[PDB]
């Protein structure tokens, strides 16, 4: 993120789309469980 | 030139201990860490922290514990960073007088006795 703050990312698992048409994909960072969640664009969600 | 950027030459408690010290003066601080403590507490602790170990620079991957052992990777990170100070804590290269010397060779500070004296 800058010179001397380095993050540690490892992407875990994606989900299945969901209705509301939302994507989770879980990530590790730093060693921390993060779930972020994200319009399916492709394959026409919203 | 007053004390202005401490890097710290260990892991775990001792590194802590000594990012708080620093911190309190005012003194901005560095953290190294070998890739096995990637994730150790210690390297989230100082102001800026730095890979030892691994890379372009080495023939080959530096040991876990030996990462923290190499004085060419303390003194590589020293200069990287632009610290002005080490501190050993304990333990790893708190009493090495070839440590101590190489710090001198690089105009930094150790924070610790004279070589001489660990002699
Ligand atoms: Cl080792």
């Amino acid at each position: 993120i800058e010179k001397g703050k380095t993050l540690v990312i490892v992407n875990q698992a994606v989900s299945a789309t969901d209705s509301q048409g939302m994507v989770t994909v879980f990530f590790e960072l730093n060693g921390q469980p993060r779930r972020i969640k994200v319009p399916d664009r492709a394959h026409g969600a919203t | 030139g007053p004390i202005s950027k401490i890097l710290v030459a260990n892991r775990s408690e001792i590194a802590i201990r000594v990012f708080r010290a620093a911190n309190e003066l005012g003194i901005k601080t560095v953290a190294i860490w070998a890739e096995e403590d990637k994730l150790a507490l210690h390297r989230f602790k100082a102001d800026e922290s730095y890979q030892v170990g691994r890379g372009p620079h080495l023939a080959r991957d530096l040991g876990p514990i030996e990462s923290y052992l190499s004085i060419d990777e303390v003194i590589r990170v020293a200069k990287l960073s632009g610290a002005d100070a080490i501190h050993p804590g304990y333990g790893l290269l708190s009493e090495s007088p070839e440590f101590v010397d190489a710090c001198n060779k690089a105009g930094i500070i150790f924070i610790g006795p004279k070589a001489d004296t660990m002699r």
